[PDB]
């Protein structure tokens, strides 16, 4: 049966992947770093609470300037913040109340954000006439809005809950490209730093790297037990980090094309919500749900440090571009700027 | 103390009280008097389409009312060249053939019966039931109705809303008495049976048939019918809200004046006859007419009085022998045998012999024996005096046959037999409609029981509100008063805010479920009450102080139920919440109570369904 | 779905595209890694706590 030939096939191209990412498994990471220092105590502190939102905070973005940030809630707005000053630059209130992401455009000319209304709302932060507006509602997902990253200010990646992540173009509002291949909610994505590759986690617990410009996948990676809630670049673009349910984060080499380290502990027991990188990639950060985010030393494994002021979960953080910084974003309605 | 119309606000939550119940329909609210009054307001005078319609329908309602036929040839002619002739000489008639014609053709042949144009009226209905209807819905004259209903659904009578007088009738259980509503000015009769006394004589079923008979025969305003207009009470007291009679009752009068020649007798039988018919079209019997339960009012007229012994017969035919001996047919008297509206054309005759003579047909030299009565009821038929009329004669006796199928009224036309017997030859029956008839009588200027929660069970339902009874009264009374002031009172707090800077509405570019004033506790150690205008999410109930934006609120995901409970003895809705943490919430009026505890139920079950299919933001083991 | 035949060719030529890639060994790409963080540790202000002076979050 030509069904049953397709899937025999499919078994032994998992076989043939597996042997191959055998083959290249000389070493560990873990061994190949071995004799570098530690880092020491990564002693991190407050320097902000931003006080405002009024509800659960489920994500937020800096942008590039290393200064302002966006932040969306379940109190059904984006507030746009001045880390520096604590100052609202925007308080905007969403259509719909069930927003869960929000992506700050390079440029800081945009902010885009969505959830269970299936739509990647694209708001214009300079217009003319002083004032903050919808200029582009994205529409196409057929699931709920769970992670978006513009590229610059026409074009946005999104992921779904609908399992697929797509390409937008924003002055006509059309889907360019539709990533397919995820069998199971999509939950966050990561564009490189050369933005002509992503990366995506999902639920089938399994991550994918993605060519923008041709639409494809071009790797999968597996090992976590559960849901990939987070997924971040090492900022050289060669490998990735993601953390998942199943209460680890681990690193992923894409020119190795697999797995080279896992960040976890017999005591934590609870699932990352994200991930980002030090500026230098040596430390990898993770929000968690047990309200810490951990700091784990990205070459050598080690829990290196703990941020540890939220009262709920920790749903969100993010490093600065300039690295100055790292923004956490919890269930207690509060985001803290921690260096 | 005078009606206070809840702000524009209340719209949210009223609108979609009615809409879960269909009552947002052109059909159901041009019905009413306060809807239709609304729904006018705004067609003739902020939708210049609509007004030529409204204005003709008005123009066909006036004619319907003209008493003579000079006067219907005269209207018709112009309402046939201002809202017909015109409108088709500008091809803008949105209406049948059908209806021009019925009407054209109508009037060449001068045929200019009441009923001319009722044609229109179902058309016009027609053409006001689409797009009309649906903007008015966006008007702010929709708000005002909505305004106007929650007044009326949020009705709650204690004897303080009335201004208590004079005592002017009593019987077994209880009091009339003539009262104000205090609110609109309207004077009623307050008929209040003490439970006490009630228990006591065992009569529970009697009062509580009082009420659902009155609640029968109270709609269409008849002016021959001692109708209510509201019942409550209190854990001593039944109240009736009833229309008021000074004059009295007949029983009284008969004794004054002696007896009354066939044609004050005439006048009386008419109105009486009228009430009859009204009751009779809503398959109610009385069954105890008489004298006494006649009353007069201030100018003459009379009306029919306590429905107590009155008795649906829509389903089963009452058998039993229930009325005043004297009065009461033999099927009546008769047991296990069933009668249904016969028996009132007999009490008639019997009362009307006595209106005559003094007293009942059957009541022989000053007897006092009621089986004797019975007796000759059932057994003799009547000697009628020298002196009766043939006509009046032939009434009595057509009346007061002993055979139901040979009773006049009984055979299969109702009142309208009677109607036509010749002893009313001379009536004009809508005069007699119109009181038009002068009156023959002026009425001259005048122990140890307990109540168990079983008893006051038996009351559960006993409060009502006769909807159209209450708009009548408003309409009558305040509501214009009212509708400026409150209109007034609007485009100053409009005034307060293009200056102080209040302008955009936080419940719109959104999706505000609903929005309102409710109150909770804001101090925990305290429990007072805090007014706050709600707005409710479908993830989150938010709620604001004046002036400043929402600054706290609850998620659809903290809420675990949401249920009735009794703070201060006032129905309130209790939130359980999370952490074993509770919340509080008053309602400003039942149907805000009723609204808020569906859609916050609503809600937090939608939310709770819809978080639990999402791994970002559900619960996590 | 799993019984569509053009699905199961779709993964197939899908798993022959990420089979066919070229690979490095772990040890070749753990050393980038490892240069890297090292090449720019310097630039990383939450790798040698920095003082309050260059930062804008203290002191301000
Ligand atoms: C018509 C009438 C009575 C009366 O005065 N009722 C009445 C009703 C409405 C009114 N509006 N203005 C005067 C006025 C008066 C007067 C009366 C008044 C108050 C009463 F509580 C009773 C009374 O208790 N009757 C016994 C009863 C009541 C209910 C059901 C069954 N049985 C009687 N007695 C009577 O025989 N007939």
């Amino acid at each position: 049966s030509e069904l049953d030939q397709l899937r025999q096939e499919a078994e032994q191209l998992k076989n043939q992947i597996r042997d191959a990412r055998k083959a290249c498994a000389d070493a560990t990471l873990s061994q190949i770093t071995n004799n570098i220092d530690p880092v020491g105590r990564i002693q991190m502190r407050t320097r902000r609470t931003l006080r405002g939102h009024l509800a659960k905070i489920y994500a937020m973005h800096w942008g590039t300037d290393s200064r302002l940030l966006v932040s969306a809630s379940q109190d059904g707005k984006l507030i746009i913040w001045d880390s520096y000053t604590t100052n609202k630059v925007h308080a905007i209130p969403l259509r719909s109340s069930w927003v869960m992401t929000c992506a700050y455009a390079p440029s800081g000319n945009y902010v885009a954000c969505g959830g269970l209304d299936n739509i990647c709302s694209i708001y214009n932060l300079k217009t003319r006439e002083g004032n903050v507006r919808v200029s582009r509602e994205l529409a196409g997902h057929t699931g709920y809005l769970s992670c978006c990253r513009f590229l610059d200010d026409n074009q946005i990646v999104t992921s779904s809950g609908d399992t697929t992540c797509a390409l937008w173009d924003i002055e006509t509002g059309q889907q360019t490209t539709t990533f397919t291949g995820h069998t199971g909610d999509v939950m966050s994505l990561s564009l490189a730093p050369d933005t002509r590759l992503f990366v995506s986690g999902a639920c089938d617990a399994s991550a994918k790297l993605w060519d923008v410009r041709e639409g494809m996948c071009r790797q999968t990676f597996t090992g976590h037990e559960s849901d990939i809630n987070a997924i971040c670049f090492f900022p050289n673009g060669n490998a990735f980090a993601t953390g998942s349910d199943d209460a680890t984060c681990r690193l992923f080499d894409l020119r190795a094309d697999q797995e080279l380290m896992t960040y976890s502990h017999d005591n934590i027991i609870c699932g990352i919500t994200s991930v980002s990188f030090s500026k230098s990639g040596r430390l990898l950060l993770a929000g968690y749900d047990d309200f810490n985010c951990n700091v784990w030393d990205a070459l050598k494994a080690d829990r290196a440090g703990v941020l540890a002021g939220h009262d709920n979960r920790v749903s969100c953080l993010g490093v600065t571009d300039d690295g100055m910084a790292v923004a956490t974003g919890s269930w207690d309605s509060f985001l803290k700027i921690w260096n | 103390k005078k009606i206070l119309l809840p702000e524009p606000s209340i719209r949210s939550v009223m609108q979609k009280y009615l809409e879960d119940r269909g009552e947002v329909t052109f059909e159901k609210i041009f019905s009413q008097k306060l809807g239709y009054l609304l729904f006018r307001d705004f067609c003739l005078k902020h939708l210049e389409e609509a007004k030529p319609l409204v204005e003709f329908y008005e123009e066909i309602k006036k004619y319907e009312k003209l008493e003579t036929e000079e006067e219907r040839l005269v209207c018709s002619r112009e309402i046939f060249d201002t809202y017909i002739m015109k409108e088709l000489l500008a091809c803008s008639h949105p209406f049948s053939k059908s209806a021009i014609e019925h009407v054209q053709g109508h009037l060449v042949k001068k045929q200019v019966p009441p009923d001319l144009f009722q044609p229109y009226i179902e058309e016009i209905c027609q053409n006001l039931r689409g797009d009309v209807f649906q903007k008015f819905i966006e008007s702010d004259k929709f708000t005002r109705f909505c305004q106007w209903k929650n007044v009326e659904l949020n009705i709650h009578l204690t004897m303080n809303d009335f201004s208590v007088h004079r005592i002017i009738g009593r019987g077994g259980f209880g009091e009339v008495y003539g009262c104000r509503k205090a609110d609109t000015g309207k004077m009623y009769a307050m008929k209040c049976l003490d439970k006490k006394r009630i228990k006591m004589k065992q009569g529970e079923t009697l009062a509580l048939n009082e009420r659902i008979m009155l609640s029968l025969v109270s709609t269409g305003d008849c002016p021959f019918i001692v109708c209510m207009s509201y019942a409550f009470h209190t854990p001593d007291k039944l109240s009736f809200i009833l229309d008021l009679m000074n004059g009295g009752d007949l029983h009284y009068h008969l004794s004054q004046h002696g007896v009354f020649s066939e044609a004050d007798m005439r006048f009386y039988a008419a109105e009486i006859i009228l009430g009859l018919e009204h009751m009779h079209n809503r398959f109610v019997v009385y069954r105890d007419l008489k004298p006494a339960n006649i009353l007069l009012d201030e100018h003459g007229h009379v009306r029919i009085s306590d429905l107590g012994l009155a008795c649906d017969f829509s389903k089963k035919k009452p058998h039993a022998s229930v009325g005043t001996h004297g009065y009461m047919a033999p099927e009546v008297l008769q047991k296990g045998v069933a009668y249904d509206s016969s028996a009132d054309w007999f009490s008639l005759g019997c009362m009307l012999f006595k209106l005559l003579r003094g007293h009942s047909p059957f009541r022989q030299h000053k007897t006092k024996d009621k089986h004797e009565i019975d007796r000759m009821t059932l057994t003799m038929a009547v000697e009628l005096p020298d002196s009766f009329s043939p006509e009046l004669r032939s009434l009595l006796e057509g009346l007061l046959q002993r055979d139901v199928n040979r009773r006049l009224g009984c055979l299969g036309r109702g009142a309208q037999e009677v109607k036509e017997s010749p002893f009313f030859r001379s009536l004009d029956w809508q005069m007699v409609f119109l009181q038009k008839y002068p009156p023959p009588l002026i009425p001259p200027r005048g122990k140890g029981i307990k109540l168990l929660d079983s008893d006051q069970e038996l009351y559960r339902n006993f409060p009502l509100t006769i909807s159209e009874r209450w708009q009548q009264e408003v309409a009558e009374t305040v509501f214009d008063t009212i509708n400026a002031e409150t209109d007034r009172l609007e485009a100053r707090k409009k005034t307060k805010n293009k200056q102080l800077g209040h302008e955009e509405d936080y419940a719109l570019g959104k999706d505000c479920i609903m929005h309102g004033y409710m109150s909770k506790m804001g101090n925990p150690f305290l429990t007072q009450w805090q007014r706050r205008y709600f707005y409710l999410f479908p993830n989150r109930l938010e709620w604001r102080g004046e002036g400043e934006a929402p600054q706290s609120l609850l998620t659809m995901e903290e809420i675990q139920s949401v249920e009735e409970t009794q703070i201060k003895e006032r129905k309130c809705l209790l939130l359980k919440i999370r952490g074993g943490k509770q919340f509080v919430l008053q309602c400003d009026s039942d149907p805000e109570l009723v609204q808020w505890k569906k859609e916050l139920r609503d809600a937090y079950r939608e939310a709770q369904q819809l978080v639990q299919r999402v791994p970002k933001m559900k619960n996590k083991p | 779905n799993t019984a569509s035949i053009a699905q199961a060719r779709k993964l197939v030529e899908q798993l022959k595209m990420e089979a066919n890639i070229d690979r490095i060994k772990v040890s070749k790409a753990a050393a980038d890694l490892m240069a890297y963080c090292e090449a720019h540790a310097k630039e990383d202000p939450l790798l040698t706590p920095v003082p309050a002076s260059e930062n804008p979050f203290r002191e301000k």
